C-alpha cells in the first residue's frame, strides 16, 4: 500500500514484510517482537500499541512478568534489535571459543522472552545487563555496545517510569 | 471529557435501510479503534462491527456480513454504521464503543441508540446466574472455544446503563475500578473474582475475547440472597 514502507523497520531489508495497521513501519515475521501474527484483526506493531498505554527500580524488577510487563520487555528488546549494534551481540560472543559470569546473547534472551521463560521483569533485565558485563571483561573493541547499553537503560527507565 | 453520542436510530420497515452515526470528542479519534455493540431489550451484548485504520481494516459479525457497512470520517470525529436489509433480529440498542489498541479492549461507551423494525470463537460463562451476600467471595468463569492468549476483557453492566470495563489483558484492573475486582487465566479458562462483595456489585457481568474479532459471554447476573 501507499501508506507503508518497503524495508523492514528493524533490519532495513525486503522479502516477506507485514504492515502495521496504523503507522508506516513494516516487519519480517520474527524481526518484530513478539513475532507477527497476520491472523490478528487487525495487526498493530508494538510501538503504536505501547504509544496507547497508560517509582523505584527495585519495585519494577520484583514484578511478576504478567501480560503488560511481558509486552514492555518485548517493546524494550525490539528497540535493542533496532539499534545497529544489535548485530554484534545477537549470536554467541566472538570471545566464547577462545582458550565472565554466563555466556549471553540477544537471540538467547529473545527465545526465552518469546517462550515466557522469565517469571519476573528482573530475569529479562539481568540477562540484558550480563551481555555488557561479559563484554567489558575481554580482549580491543572501542565503544562497541556503549550505544546499545545506553539506549536500553534510557528506554527501561522511560517504559516503567523509574525515578528522575 | 471523553464523550461518544450516537444518533440515527429509529423505526424502519423490514428490508429497509438506516444509518447510525456516533460523534466522538475528548480523545485523538484516528489513534483509536471504534466498534458497534448491540443489545436486544433484556438480552446480552453482541459485537456487530469494528473499524480500525480506514476501510481496509473493517470487521463484521457473520450475522450482519454483506448487510451492514461500517465507516469513519476522522475529519469530523464521526463513526457510521450503514444498516441494510433489516430483520427483527436487528431490533436492539446500538452502542458506539472505543477499542484501545494497547490490548484491544472497549474502555469508552456511548449511551446507545435504539433501532426498531416491524467458525468464530465461542465464550461460555459459568454460572448463568448467581445469588450471593454482601461480604461473600464471588468467582465467575469464562471458557473459550480455542486459545485467546491474554486477550480477555471483563465488563459490568447495571440496569439502564452502558457496559463498563473492569479488567483488560486477562488480569489488568482498568483505572478507577476497585481493588476487590481481579481477573486471572490465559489460553481457554479465565476467572473474574470479587474478594468482598459490595451492594453496588449486584449487576450483570460479561467476559469478551479480543484475540480474533470480539465475542461476548452469555452474561452472569449476580443477585442478592434472601434474609
Ligand atoms: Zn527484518
Ligand atoms: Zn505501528
Amino acid at each position: 500500500s501507499m501508506r507503508n514502507l518497503d524495508e523492514c523497520e528493524v533490519c532495513r531489508d525486503g522479502g516477506e514484510l507485514f504492515c502495521c495497521d496504523t503507522c508506516s513501519r513494516v516487519f519480517h515475521e520474527d524481526c518484530h517482537i513478539p513475532p507477527v501474527e497476520a491472523e490478528r484483526t487487525p495487526w498493530n506493531c508494538i510501538f503504536c500499541r505501547m504509544k496507547e498505554s497508560p517509582c523505584q527500580e527495585s519495585e519494577v524488577l520484583e514484578r511478576q512478568m504478567c501480560p503488560e510487563e511481558q509486552l514492555k520487555c518485548e517493546f524494550l528488546l525490539l528497540k535493542v534489535y533496532c539499534c545497529s549494534e544489535s548485530s554484534f551481540f545477537a549470536k554467541i560472543p566472538y570471545y566464547y571459543y577462545i582458550r565472565l559470569k554466563e555466556p549471553m546473547w540477544l537471540d538467547k534472551i529473545k527465545k526465552r522472552l518469546n517462550e515466557h521463560g522469565y517469571p519476573q521483569v528482573e530475569g529479562f533485565v539481568q540477562d540484558m545487563r550480563l551481555i555488557f558485563q561479559n563484554h567489558r571483561a575481554s580482549y580491543d573493541f572501542g565503544q562497541m555496545g556503549f550505544r546499545l547499553e545506553a539506549e536500553f537503560e534510557k528506554n527501561f527507565k522511560e517504559v516503567f517510569a523509574i525515578q528522575e | 471529557e471523553v464523550q461518544l453520542l450516537e444518533s440515527g436510530g429509529g423505526l424502519v420497515q423490514p428490508g429497509g435501510s438506516l444509518r447510525l452515526s456516533c460523534a466522538a470528542s475528548g480523545f485523538t479519534f484516528y489513534g483509536s479503534g471504534m466498534g458497534w455493540v448491540r443489545q436486544a431489550p433484556g438480552k446480552g451484548l453482541e459485537w456487530v462491527s469494528s473499524i480500525y485504520s480506514g476501510s481496509g481494516s473493517t470487521y463484521y459479525a457473520d450475522s450482519v456480513k454483506g448487510r451492514f457497512t461500517i465507516s469513519r470520517d476522522n475529519s469530523k470525529n464521526t463513526l457510521y454504521l450503514q444498516m441494510n436489509s433489516l430483520r427483527a433480529e436487528d431490533t436492539a440498542v446500538y452502542y458506539c464503543a472505543r477499542t484501545s489498541i494497547y490490548y484491544y479492549y472497549m474502555d469508552y461507551w456511548g449511551q446507545g441508540t435504539l433501532v426498531t423494525v416491524s467458525s468464530d470463537i465461542q465464550m461460555t460463562q459459568s454460572p448463568s446466574s448467581l445469588s450471593a451476600s454482601v461480604g461473600d467471595r464471588v468467582t465467575i468463569t469464562c471458557r473459550a472455544s480455542q486459545s485467546i492468549s491474554s486477550y480477555l476483557n471483563w465488563y459490568q453492566q447495571k440496569p439502564g446503563k452502558a457496559p463498563k470495563l473492569l479488567i483488560y489483558a486477562a488480569s489488568s484492573l482498568q483505572s478507577g475500578v476497585p481493588s476487590r475486582f481481579s481477573g486471572s487465566g490465559s489460553g481457554t479458562d479465565f476467572t473474574l473474582t470479587i474478594s468482598s462483595l459490595q451492594p453496588e456489585d449486584f449487576a450483570t457481568y460479561y467476559c469478551q475475547q479480543s484475540s480474533s474479532l470480539f465475542t461476548f459471554g452469555q452474561g452472569t447476573k449476580l443477585e442478592i440472597k434472601r434474609t
